[PDB]
RNA sequence: UAGGGAAUAGUUUAAAAAACAUCUGACUCACAUUCAGAAGAUGGAGGUUCAAUUCCUCCUUCCCUAACCA
């Protein structure tokens, strides 16, 4: 009851984060990096995932906020090979590139050195660590191509 | 114009409608299961493990847990030492010269993008001639309608 | 009208400035 | 100026070129993981083909004739033989190199599966002391430049190293001997900075008595115990 | 260490057997 | 002032078609007619619905009626 010293003892909504409904991306300050995209490309999916999983728990262990962990579409490259003493290039290998992303944010500037060292140290054989800064270009690259918008865009050109 | 300019303004309407439309996410072929795998003919016969096999696999996984504990132990000690080194160096630097400390704690704009390749199984051959060939990308192109 | 609490109120020692940083009871138990 | 002499050291490392061999415990687990994968996997294309062809042979032996006139000339079993022949003729690289047999400690081709640090032989007061390459800080310059300055003051080399950030991974302070210690030079304050040797190497003029690349396992015999102690906190063999 | 997160299995329900092979790159290095 | 109804290709009517206009061609010495092709719209914005030509609500717009008794 409001007039009582115990008023508000049942308050709880201030302890929760405000989740009241697209979303603006928050860039980092001058002493912390913004959203960072830890890409993990590889020819063996199991190795791409096993290391993406490893770095999620690693980030989780270091109290580094992991905004999102997602997979990028698979790229299928057909290795063609010139036949011996001939001309017709005959396919032999069909390789596939599996990329996995672990999106973090709030990495301290001074601590980024220690973190970057640990992750590169543990990199498996066959996997490429590409750590870049998150940008709208990367986010848009995960969405299907829209041919209609391109056709209408040509009219404006 | 009543028709030429009509279309010119209809473009803005199309842009607004399409821009406000939802964007579909490209599927990840890794997660989707092809229908050919559903065929039961592919299913291989299952062989029951012997008692000794099940006993040694259970004994191995036990060791694997204590092993992976040792790994994580050394990994935590390394990060600790590194953190302690920086913290002790930062303090004396600030007292010695606050002007350098201010710059030292700043972020490095050139640190990223940071790309690093993983080790290979065998090192490169100094003089190896790779065979001639071509790379043909066949990545399925997915198109969003509506 | 308000009466001040007679002692520490529940949940007062929780720093809500760094809400997103604080650990959570991810579990019921 | 300040009484202390600012110094910028470089903690250059070459990340391992090959993966480390699996230990006996890891070897058994890898064998089991492959074994489990087979048991939980569906018949592959090649495996399925092989089975089918073996059946056609029985329809071409016990049966009067096989109506399938599509008999694969190359069987799957036979096709595996061609693949196996290609591997035997091919020769891999040498994980264990010649520096191992000859114990060369001035090359970047030693301990391919380990991490190596750059040690340089300096002459300090008519005395040979092994330290991490360093340069003296200059007024009107950030401590990062001092680290980069060391690279430009090294013996003929095309070494290109990627620095990690801009923070001193460590420090080491020592007092000059009482003979030469003075009010203007109380001591020194070194600040180590890590970088990843990417491409390049020193020339062939003089590298024997100029520098060595150790793996942190022999770093003791060279570095001053005191120095060495303050040097093994940031350099991690892992 | 390049073995920390290297020992894996295929984590699926239905998948075709996969054989270990060495991919010889254009530089002679293998994985 | 207050209520109701109505915004569909450039046009006019349908429930996204049709006839015109336009564009391309054929026929003609040429044009028109004619013939054969082609493109061409749901007023804007805001929704829901398994799906919006009959549905919103608003804006913008045009119309229709009413505005009386002392």
């Amino acid at each position: 009851y409001k007039t009582k010293p115990t008023h508000g003892i049942g308050k709880y909504k201030h302890l929760i984060k405000a989740e009241e409904p697209v979303r603006a991306i928050n860039l980092g300050t001058d002493y912390e990096y913004g959203v960072l995209n830890i890409h993990l490309t590889a020819y063996d999916m199991t190795l791409a995932e096993s290391y993406a999983q490893y770095v999620h728990n690693l980030c989780n262990s270091l109290s580094i906020k992991v905004e999102e962990s997602y997979a990028m579409p698979t790229k299928t490259i057909e290795v063609l090979q010139l036949q011996d003493q001939g001309s017709k290039m005959l396919l032999d290998s069909v390789l596939t590139t599996h990329e996995r992303v672990v999106q973090i944010s709030g990495l301290s500037a001074t601590f980024a050195e220690i973190f970057l060292e640990i992750i590169q140290s543990s990199l498996p054989e066959g996997v490429r660590l590409s750590v870049k800064e998150h940008t709208e270009e990367d986010f848009k690259g995960r969405f299907k191509a829209r041919p209609e918008l391109e056709e209408l865009l040509a009219k404006l050109k | 114009p009543k028709k030429d300019q009509e279309a010119k303004e209809r473009l803005k309407r199309k842009i607004r409608k399409l821009e406000k439309a939802t964007q579909e996410l490209i599927p990840i072929e890794d997660f989707i299961t092809p229908l050919k795998f559903l065929d039961k003919a592919r299913e291989r016969p299952q062989v029951e493990l012997t008692f000794e096999e099940t006993e040694r696999r259970a004994l191995l996984l036990k060791k694997w847990s204590l092993y992976k504990q040792q790994e994580r132990k050394m990994e935590r000690d390394t990060i600790r030492a590194m953190l302690e080194a920086q913290q002790e160096a930062l303090e004396e630097l600030q007292l010695e010269s606050p002007k350098l400390h201010a710059e030292a704690i700043k972020r490095d704009p050139n640190l990223f993008p940071f790309e690093k390749e993983g080790p290979h199984y065998t090192p490169p051959i100094p003089n190896y001639q790779p065979p001639e060939g071509r790379y043909n990308d066949i990545t399925k192109v997915y198109t969003q309608v509506e | 009208r308000r009466t001040p609490p007679l002692g520490p109120m529940p949940n007062s020692d929780i720093d809500l400035s760094n809400l997103e940083r604080l650990e959570k009871y991810r579990s019921f138990d | 100026g300040s009484p202390w002499r600012l110094l910028g050291a470089l903690c250059l490392q070459r990340p391992p070129v090959v993966s480390k061999p699996l230990t006996p415990l890891q070897e058994e687990m890898a064998s089991l993981l492959q074994q489990i994968e087979i048991e939980r996997s569906l018949y592959s294309d090649h495996e399925l083909r092989a089975l089918d062809e073996n059946q056609r042979l029985a329809k071409k032996k016990a049966d009067l004739h096989d109506e399938e006139d599509e008999q694969d000339i190359l069987l799957a079993q036979d096709l595996e033989d061609m693949w196996e022949q290609k591997f035997l003729q091919f020769k891999l690289g040498a994980r264990i190199t010649e520096a191992d047999e000859k114990n060369d400690r001035t090359s970047l081709n030693r301990k391919l599966d380990r991490n190596l640090v750059l040690l340089v032989r300096e002459k300090f007061g008519d005395q040979d002391v092994w330290i991490l390459p360093q340069a003296e800080w200059q007024p009107g310059e950030t401590l990062r430049g001092t680290a980069e300055r060391t690279l430009a003051t090294l013996s003929e080399n095309n070494m290109e190293a990627k620095f990690l950030g801009n923070a001193p991974c460590g420090h080491y302070t020592f007092k000059f001997p009482q003979a030469m210690r003075t009010e203007s030079n109380l001591g020194a304050k070194v600040f180590f900075f890590k970088a990843l040797l990417l491409t390049g190497d020193f020339s062939q003029a003089g590298n024997k008595g100029h520098h060595v690349w150790v793996t942190k396992d022999e770093l003791g015999d060279y570095l001053k115990p005191k120095y060495l102690a303050q040097v093994r906190r940031f350099v991690s063999d892992l | 260490d390049s073995s920390r997160a290297s020992l894996t299995r295929v984590h699926r329900q239905a998948y075709a057997r996969l054989y270990p092979v060495l991919l010889v790159k254009q530089d002679g290095s293998t994985i």
